[PDB]
């Protein structure tokens, strides 16, 4: 199994070290929006 | 001086409008300055990790 009389491996190891921290981001969502209606006045009694 | 009134009355109300303008314009750039700071702080705090 390629170790020494001792025991201790003869081989370096290695492990593909983990790919960095991750950055995680927000954003403003915007949805469609309306507006008021008119409707018919009325007469008032006084004048403009 | 009724035209002089009713002139007054306008030009009163637009420098109302022209104050409000001012004032959302100062408080949109200090959002914007907070919201630049809080970006700068998340990438130093991933240097930082």
């Amino acid at each position: 199994h390629n170790l020494s009389i001792d025991g201790q491996p003869l081989s370096l190891a290695i492990y593909a070290e983990p790919t960095d921290p991750k950055a995680l981001l927000t954003s403003m969502v915007q949805a469609s929006q309306g507006g008021s209606a008119v409707l018919p006045g009325t007469l008032s009694l006084y004048r403009f | 001086p009724v035209m002089l009134e009713r002139t007054r009355n306008l030009v009163a109300q637009l420098t109302q409008f022209g104050t409000s303008l001012l004032s959302m314009a100062e408080h949109d750039d200090a959002d914007e300055l907070t919201t630049l700071l809080l970006q700068q702080g998340m990438e130093l705090a991933t240097q930082s990790i």
